[PDB]
């Protein structure tokens, strides 16, 4: 099958710089007509995408001189000069040169900044859901920078990863932060059999892990 | 005035048929085909056919032989995509998009705003509300919204009023059902002293929830 | 001196250039139809019929079967010397001839028919095929040395009603000889998915144009499906002639094709004489059964008339086109070497073009604008280890021409 390649797949830049990414296709691209249809389109959250660039170099209608595309035969490039916000969204390649056409992974165009330790916060179940029946520790790691972090529970010093459930946000659209939810889900029964419950994070701005932690005994 | 209009969302279990339609005005029908094209919640673009609004014979790709069928109406200018006997795998957001012929433009400039289509088994169930308080400068209060079907839930604080430093994270499953949890951030003078409610609503059960975060006994 | 083109020869010019490097020379000098050309091993064998009067439909005086050794004849040009040369009782009678070398001989293999050619009365034709085998240096008294025919008796068509060679020249590889064939089924045994004509993009083109342009007409009994005709001569007691289908990769109608060795690997060229107007050449994958490995070629095509004209690539309905074959003289490139007509419906101007397979590198014309030329059967080869190509043209007494071309390796003249 016709492959496409991009780099990267997340693509950190400051407000003004230069863009690159580089699309690769397991195959030329050149049809037998003279012409490589290869397509960049551009698709911002809660919106269809946009095409930016068609046959290679072409813009499309309304698509600022910022966006250049270049390369021939397998290997091309989209290159944004001087990024401005309206530019942030996620970068698709595509080729329409060989059925079935096939798009790349994509490209993620967000916002550099200052890296940020995460705030954490840990809390356990709640009266409602224990006379329920389960009981659910939830801990939240906001406003972080970067986005590479890692979650460790850990019940009276011994480490759990069954029963627990993670999610992330994406950028923040105010401080260009990210954030996580981790939650582990026990019966009330287990909850009860335990006393001490850990919610440790490591992320690059501390050498030492971030610990929250609290004792069932209120 | 060149625009494209996709059916409203589908829920749907597996087994069914679902149709999906995109209608095009503000150009001539026939002188330009369409595009379906295939999104997977967090994932990337899949071309599935392009149709001759002239001819009425679709190009599919192997993988959407079959159950799958690419019709069009020409007095209506609509295309009609048709799933038979749904599966798991078919739950995504579909595209229609404009694709020329060869005698101008193939690239898809102009894209339908989405349809998508849940598959499940699931049943309509409300969503379960629990209060998360702790157990610094300021504190962080959460709302863990568990057991619900289908998507979305909306989650305020306050009725909107604490828009800043709220994170709502994505839901993830916990079987046929959703579960997420969301944060709130405010001073330490503000809570407990206020009352801090946080308002869910689900509207495909048409439910709203109201539940104040009051403190631990210690 | 000459030798087939295998190793690692002398540089050619890879560079695109306007500049006039190519040099050919005019080593030839009532109408004269139906040729042959295969250079093979310092050899070579040629084939073409006499006729008085008009090319179509003019009386068969005379066909011509040779075969000889191409020399230096002087100058440091190639010219073709002939050796041995035999003529069938009836002329009308011969038809479709493909030469293939091994070892001692040129093995010519041709249809035997009193209908007239088996393409345009393919119903009525009973196969019968001929093998008439020619030694490259005859020896006197030598029995059936020089020249010996074999009425071939014995012949496995699988599902195909009938079959017959449909090319210029074939391989052969150890004792097993290959030629360029085609197999005529019938319509009603065609399983052929509509859902594989690529009409896509295509405004006007229909998903059954495909099926229906497999034949010489959209109503026609049979659907060409081209081929290997394959002789084992190791089975020298009685020795079937087997066909093998070419695979349906980017399948097009049964038209005259050539198999040939360069640098050591076989490839294939298949005459579009259908929709797919763009060059069909490649290098062969398996041989049996046949899968080429078409080029994407997007510079090279063909002269057609209103429906399917030069640089066509939507399917529709048509039968048209000419033989115009490409021999790869660099595979580490792809750079081939052949002759084309400049013309989107009109068979003429033919022009020598060294190309790769997505620009022209360098070309020259072999006559003026508005002369008119035919099928073209170019094949190359080195002397002193320089690659040259010998190209038979039909060109408007009506008859062949042939250029030798030698490739350059500069890229300035
Ligand atoms: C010109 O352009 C065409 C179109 O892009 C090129 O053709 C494609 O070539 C690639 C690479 O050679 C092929 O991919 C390989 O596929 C084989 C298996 O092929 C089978 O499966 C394919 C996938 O479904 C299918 O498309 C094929 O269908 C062809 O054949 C059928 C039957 O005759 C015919 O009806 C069709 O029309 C197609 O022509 C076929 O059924 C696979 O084995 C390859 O894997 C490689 O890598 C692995 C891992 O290392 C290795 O183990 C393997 O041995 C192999 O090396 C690879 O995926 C693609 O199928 C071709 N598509 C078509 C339509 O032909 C062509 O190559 C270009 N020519 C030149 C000169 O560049
Ligand atoms: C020999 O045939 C070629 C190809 O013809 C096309 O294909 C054949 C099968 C048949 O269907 C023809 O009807 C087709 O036109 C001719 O070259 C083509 O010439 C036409 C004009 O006659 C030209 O059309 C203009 O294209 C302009 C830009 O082209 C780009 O967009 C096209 C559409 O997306 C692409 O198809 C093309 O590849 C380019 O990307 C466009 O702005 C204009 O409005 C016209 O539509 C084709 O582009 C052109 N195609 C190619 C591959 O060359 C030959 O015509 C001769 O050469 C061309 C270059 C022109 O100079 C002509 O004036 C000239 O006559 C034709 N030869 C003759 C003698 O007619
Ligand atoms: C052509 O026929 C020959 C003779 O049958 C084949 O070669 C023989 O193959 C058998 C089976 O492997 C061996 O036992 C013999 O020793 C082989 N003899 C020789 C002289 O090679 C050969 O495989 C056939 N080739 C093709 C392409 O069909
Ligand atoms: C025509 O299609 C039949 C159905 O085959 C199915 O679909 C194709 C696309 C392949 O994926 C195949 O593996 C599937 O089973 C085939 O049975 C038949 O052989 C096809 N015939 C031709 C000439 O393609
Ligand atoms: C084909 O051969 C038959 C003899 O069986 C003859 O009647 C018919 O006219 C021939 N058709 C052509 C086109 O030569
Ligand atoms: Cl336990
Ligand atoms: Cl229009
Ligand atoms: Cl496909
Ligand atoms: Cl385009
Ligand atoms: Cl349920
Ligand atoms: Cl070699
Ligand atoms: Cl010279
Ligand atoms: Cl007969
Ligand atoms: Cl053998
Ligand atoms: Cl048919
Ligand atoms: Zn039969």
């Amino acid at each position: 099958d016709v492959l496409m390649i991009q780099t990267p797949l997340s693509l950190p830049v400051s407000l003004g710089d230069q863009a690159s990414i580089s699309c690769r296709s397991s195959q030329s691209l050149i049809h037998i007509n003279g012409n490589t249809y290869l397509e960049w389109y551009l698709q911002k959250p809660g919106q269809s995408p946009k095409l930016l660039i068609y046959k290679v170099s072409n813009r499309f209608s309304g698509v600022p001189d910022r966006f250049s595309g270049s390369g021939s035969g397998t290997d091309f490039t989209l290159k944004i000069s001087r990024v401005e916000a309206e530019d942030l969204g996620v970068y698709y390649c595509f080729q329409g040169s060989h059925v079935p056409f096939t798009f790349g992974a994509g490209t993620k165009l967000e916002l550099k900044r200052a890296d940020a330790a995460p705030t954490v916060s840990i809390f356990p179940p709640s009266s409602e859901q224990l006379t329920s029946g389960g009981a659910s520790v939830v801990c939240f790691l906001n406003n972080f920078y970067p986005k590479d972090i890692n979650v460790k529970w850990k019940i009276d010093g011994s480490e759990r990863q069954n029963g627990v459930l993670n999610s992330w946000t994406d950028q923040d659209s105010k401080d260009s932060t990210y954030s996580m939810s981790s939650t582990l889900t026990l019966t009330k029964d287990e909850y009860e059999r335990h006393n001490s419950y850990t919610c440790e994070a490591t992320h690059k701005t501390s050498t030492s892990p971030i610990v929250k932690s609290f004792n069932r005994n209120e | 005035q060149i625009q494209l209009v996709q059916s409203g969302p589908e829920l749907k279990k597996p087994g069914e048929t679902v149709k999906i339609s995109c209608t095009t005005s503000g150009y001539t029908f026939t002188n330009y085909g369409l595009n379906w094209v295939k999104q997977a919640p967090g994932k990337g673009f899949k071309w599935m056919a392009w149709i001759n609004t002239y001819t009425g014979e679709p190009t599919y790709a192997d993988d959407f032989k079959g159950r799958f069928a690419f019709s069009l109406e020409t007095s209506a200018s609509t295309t009609y995509l048709q799933i038979n006997n749904l599966k798991n795998e078919d739950m995504s957001t579909y595209f229609c998009a404009r694709s020329g012929y060869y005698d101008g433009l193939k690239a898809m400039d102009y894209w339908g705003q989405g349809t998508s289509v849940t598959v499940s088994s699931a049943k309509t169930t409300p969503p379960s509300v629990y209060p998360l308080a702790p157990g610094n400068s300021m504190v962080t209060l959460g709302c863990l919204v568990k057991g619900y079907f289908p998507e979305p839930v909306t989650v305020t604080w306050n009725s909107g009023s604490l828009s800043s430093g709220v994170h709502t994270f994505p839901a993830v499953l916990q079987s046929d059902l959703y579960t997420l949890s969301s944060s709130v951030t405010v001073p330490s003078s503000t809570w407990p002293s206020e009352t801090v409610t946080c308002n869910v609503a689900h509207p495909a059960s048409s439910t709203k929830v109201d539940k104040k975060i009051v403190p631990r006994d210690c | 001196g000459v030798s087939d083109l295998v190793g690692l020869p002398n540089q050619i010019c890879l560079q695109k250039t306007t500049s006039t490097i190519l040099k050919p020379r005019l080593i030839s000098y009532v109408c004269i139809t139906d040729p042959l050309l295969a250079v093979d091993n310092g050899f070579f064998a040629y084939s073409h019929l006499e006729k008085i009067g008009s090319c179509t439909r003019g009386i068969a005086k005379q066909r011509i079967i040779g075969v000889g050794e191409v020399l230096d004849r002087g100058d440091k040009v190639p010219s073709m010397f002939m050796t041995n040369v035999w003529t069938p009782p009836n002329p009308s009678t011969i038809h479709h001839c493909s030469s293939t070398y091994h070892e001692d001989f040129y093995y010519t293999l041709c249809a035997v028919s009193h209908v007239g050619d088996p393409i345009l009365n393919s119903t009525s034709w009973t196969e019968s095929l001929s093998l008439i085998r020619l030694a490259v240096r005859p020896k006197s008294d030598s029995g059936d040395y020089n020249q010996k025919y074999i009425a071939i008796t014995k012949v496995e068509r699988g599902k195909y009603d009938k079959v017959m060679p449909y090319g210029p020249s074939g391989i052969k590889q150890g004792d097993t000889l290959y030629f360029p064939a085609v197999g005529f089924l019938p319509r009603t045994e065609f399983q052929y998915n509509d859902s594989n004509c690529p009409i896509i993009h295509c405004k006007y083109s229909k998903a059954e144009n495909c099926r229906l342009s497999m034949g010489v007409n959209s109503k026609s009994h049979y659907i060409l499906r081209s081929g290997l005709l394959k002789y084992n001569l190791s089975l020298g007691g009685d020795i079937i002639l087997q066909f093998i289908e070419i695979a349906d990769n980017r399948l097009t109608i049964g038209s005259p094709s050539k198999i040939y060795n360069s640098l050591g690997q076989p490839v294939f060229y298949q005459a579009s004489y259908s929709w797919d107007t763009m060059i069909k050449l490649g290098d062969v994958d398996t041989v049996d059964p046949l899968r080429v490995q078409w080029r994407n070629n997007s510079v090279i095509s063909r002269p057609g008339q209103s429906q399917c004209p030069r640089f066509n690539v939507c399917p529709e309905v048509c039968w048209e086109g000419t033989y115009n074959d490409a021999f790869l003289i660099d595979r580490l490139n792809w750079v081939s070497a052949g002759v084309y007509l400049n013309s989107n419906q009109t068979a003429e101007n033919p022009v020598f073009a060294v190309f790769k397979d997505n620009e022209i590198l360098y070309q020259v014309p072999l006559a003026e604008d508005d002369t008119n030329a035919q099928k073209t059967i170019t094949d190359c080869f080195l002397l002193e280890n320089v690659i040259w190509c010998i190209s038979l043209v039909e060109i408007y007494v009506i008859r062949p021409k042939l250029f030798a071309v030698k490739i350059p390796a500069q890229c300035s003249e």
